[PDB]
RNA sequence: AUUGCGAUAACGAACGACCUUAACCACUAAUAGUGGUGCUAGCAUUUGCUGGUUCCACUUCUUAGAGGGACUA
RNA sequence: GGAGCCAGCGAGUCUAACCUUGGCCGAGAGGUCUUGGUAAUCUUGUGAAACUCCGUCGUGCUGGGGAUAGAGCAUUGUAAUUAUUGCUCUUCAACGAGGAAUUCCUAGUAAGCGCAAGUCAUCAGCUUGCGUUGAUUACGUCCCUGCCCUGUAC
């Protein structure tokens, strides 16, 4: 099922054309358990994502 | 003679001019009642400065407006501005400053363009 | 096949019983589920509205919207 | 009530609007609710307006367009192909008729049906080229943009070489997409994007 | 009181055209139903019988609201775009011969008269006539 | 950017890289505009409303010319 | 098809015949008698087009589209044949959204719509400028194209 997460920090642009932003996101159901994800569109702090897969981490 | 003011509004190349004086609430544009302004789909864009403050405010004053240039749409936006600016200018001189700012609070809450021209201009060469 | 452009007695009888069934009726609806041409549908609506079988809510020449009541 | 007579008599039906602003003087914004918490900040339905035409300028700051009312956002995307550019008054009339139809097919407050279609249609995962593809998450603003584009494109193609008018087909798209109905063009498109993303993640 | 300015345009015109036709004094040119009314048009007027009365009404109102007019300005007013085939569109003036006879006809029933400084101006009987139809059109509401 | 702190067998010197728009306000002038006045048409008749054609007042709108109005705040 | 009805930038004669209002004739193109202007003053409120409202048409290469072609009536010019341009009736072609490739563009901007000037006896689908209606999508990067800067006698 879906999981909501809140953007707490924006880290930088990535990808061969800069089309993707890396972001650090905090789970909304319980704080901590923070994970880092790749986001396609324009994004800001306090935005909410719908993580459809949870146990996966952005490349680095 | 009689308490009166005149004010103007702008949009792009339209220029509405309004006279306000004491009397019995009538509102005419180019000598015709405001209920006939055209196109029909935009007509509420002109009722805004009336319904937003309330009709009771107009019972003692006559508004008549002339609009001149521009196009069909741009001149509609001109007249609504001339009415709003005209109304506060009348209060500013002939009643207290308290009611004047009561009006402003209502207008600028809904849409800044009721008082201030948008200042966009054609791009130079 | 081709849409009908002159009204036979059978379809006239059909119209009067079927149209009160529909929630929403318009030129497009009569041409679709009945098989009359568009020039009949514009005539039918004016007749049925005059007769009181359908209720108008808006009219615009390029669109028309009538309801069950 | 307040009939307030004037030397130019304003019609009764306009005076009655003096108490609350309704869209096209017909439907209320009150009790419209964005049902997904993730989109509440990005679907302007809070400031009421009389008519879906405004001068407003929104291109100057990159998130500022999020404040534009959703109904006006929709009308803009009808003005699309080159033969229709700039013809906003044409588009406004189309919306006016569309909401009427939705108030008769089904019986909800029609502006509520629009909000459902938007929230229900935007993709929630996507892919990018690295050749190969990699799956990525999608931001809430882009979710709204995608929904609007898919809805009007589906309507436009359905009404080409038509008999139904634009208003008829746009109304049908919105209703089918507020349901989970795969018959709508937009629902099919969303599904393909997500299942491909699943394959590559 | 009431003035022509108090009534919607395509509501006054329909009413007055219907009235003017019933009186039967308005003299028609007789070549009606052949003429296109414009060199930019394709096909003649679609309302075969009524169209001459409709234009007579429109001209009367247009003069009433203005200081004076002449035939040339009317041709500009009723002009339109002509397709010019494969070349781009252009503005073209309407037929002169229609409009000239319209003004001559209205003058015989006394609605309009020749002005100094040229062109035509409204007669006082024209004012009195048009103001009466205006009142009836609102009252019918 | 040879655009600068500092360091110190160096010190002191030479080309390339100011002028007009947008935008607010005092001053002009009228061939532009507004209001009043005399006469006058229609409607209605609290004495109003929409127009036509002899003077008077003004400059806000228009005008065009001139004068002043961001330095990283 | 009928009705509604709104701009900005230009240019114009005595050197003589430019821009043309108004009246009359003609289905139209056009003709004819007078008139204002060497121009913020007159043409000119350049009453522009898209656009708005009410009707006819009904998904049929159809009333979409108007190439090719026949007959006739006018205008410029010393002269229109291989045909300047305009008008009227008739003829009614391809074209059902276009493969590989490829151009311009970040706000009063793209695109849609029209007008004036240039050349000029006549002759625009051209060039420049002006206004009317007015969006979608970024606010980034070095993946592609291209430019610039900071081991060795070669």
């Amino acid at each position: 099922p879906v999981t909501l997460a809140k953007v707490i920090k924006v880290l930088g642009r990535t990808g061969s054309r800069g089309g993707v932003t890396q972001v650090r996101v905090e789970f909304l159901e319980d704080t901590s358990r923070t994970i880092v994800r790749n986001v396609k569109g324009p994004v800001r702090e306090n935005d909410i994502l719908v993580l459809m897969e949870s146990e996966r981490e952005a490349r680095r | 003679a009689v308490p009166s003011v005149q004010t103007f509004g702008k949009k792009k190349s339209a220029t509405a001019v309004a006279h306000v004086k004491a009397g019995k609430g009538l509102i005419k544009v180019n000598g015709s009642p405001i209920t006939l302004v055209e196109p029909e789909i935009l007509r509420f864009k002109v009722y805004e400065p009336l319904l937003l403050v309330g009709l009771d405010k107009f019972s003692n004053i006559d508004i008549r407006v002339r609009v001149t240039g521009g196009g069909h749409v741009s001149q509609v936006y001109a007249i609504r501005q001339a009415i709003a600016k005209g109304l506060v200018a009348y209060h500013q001189k002939y009643v207290d400053e308290q009611s004047k700012n009561e009006l402003k609070k209502a207008f600028t809450s809904y849409d800044r363009t009721l008082l201030i021209a948008d200042s966009r201009r054609p791009e130079p060469k | 096949a081709q849409h009908a452009v002159i009204l036979d007695q059978e379809k006239y009888d059909r119209i009067l019983k079927e149209v009160p069934t529909y929630r929403y009726v318009s030129v497009s609806v009569l041409v679709d589920r009945l098989k009359i041409g568009g020039s009949l549908a514009r005539i039918a609506l004016r007749h049925l509205e005059k007769e009181g079988i359908i209720k108008p809510i808006s009219k615009h020449s390029k669109q028309a919207i009538y309801t069950r009541a | 009530f307040t009939p307030v007579v004037l030397a130019t008599p304003i019609p009764e039906e306009v005076q009655q609007a003096q108490t609350e602003i309704k869209l096209f003087n017909k439907w209320s914004f009150e009790e419209v609710e964005v049902k997904d918490a993730s989109l509440v900040d990005y679907v302007q339905v809070r400031q009421p307006i009389f008519v879906a035409h405004t001068a407003g300028r929104y291109a100057n700051k990159r998130f500022r367009k999020a404040q534009c009312p959703i109904i006006e956002r929709l009308t803009n995307s009808l003005m699309m192909n080159g033969r229709n550019n700039g013809k906003k008054l044409k588009a406004v009339r189309i919306i006016k008729h569309t909401l009427d139809i939705i108030n008769v097919l089904t019986d909800q407050n029609p502006i509520q049906v629009v909000v459902d279609a938007i929230t229900n249609t935007g993709p929630r995962e996507d892919t990018t080229r690295v050749a190969r593809r990699q799956a990525v998450d999608v931001s809430p603003l882009r979710r709204v943009n995608q929904a609007i584009a898919l809805l009007t494109i589906g309507a436009r193609e359905a009404a080409f070489r038509n008999i139904k008018t634009i208003a008829e087909t746009l109304a049908e798209e919105l209703i089918n997409a507020a349901k989970g109905s795969s018959t709508s063009y937009a629902i099919k498109k969303k599904d393909e994007l997500e299942r491909v993303a699943k394959s590559n993640r | 009181g009431v003035s022509v300015r108090d009534v919607a345009a395509q509501d006054f015109i329909n009413a007055y055209a219907s009235f003017l036709q019933r009186q039967g004094k308005l003299e028609v040119p007789g070549y009606v139903d052949i003429v296109k009314t414009s060199s930019g048009n394709e096909m003649p007027p679609q309302d075969a019988e009524g169209w001459f009365y409709k234009r007579a009404a429109s001209v009367a109102r247009h003069i009433y609201m203005r200081k004076q007019v002449g035939v040339g300005k009317l041709n500009k007013l009723y002009g339109g775009a002509k397709s010019r085939g494969v070349r781009p569109y252009k503005h073209i003036d309407a037929s002169g011969s229609i409009n000239r006879k319209v003004l001559q006809a209205l003058e015989k029933i006394g609605i309009v008269e020749i002005s100094p400084k040229g062109g035509r101006r409204i007669s006082e009987n024209g004012q009195r006539d048009l103001d009466r139809i205006a009142a009836q059109t609102l009252e019918e509401d």
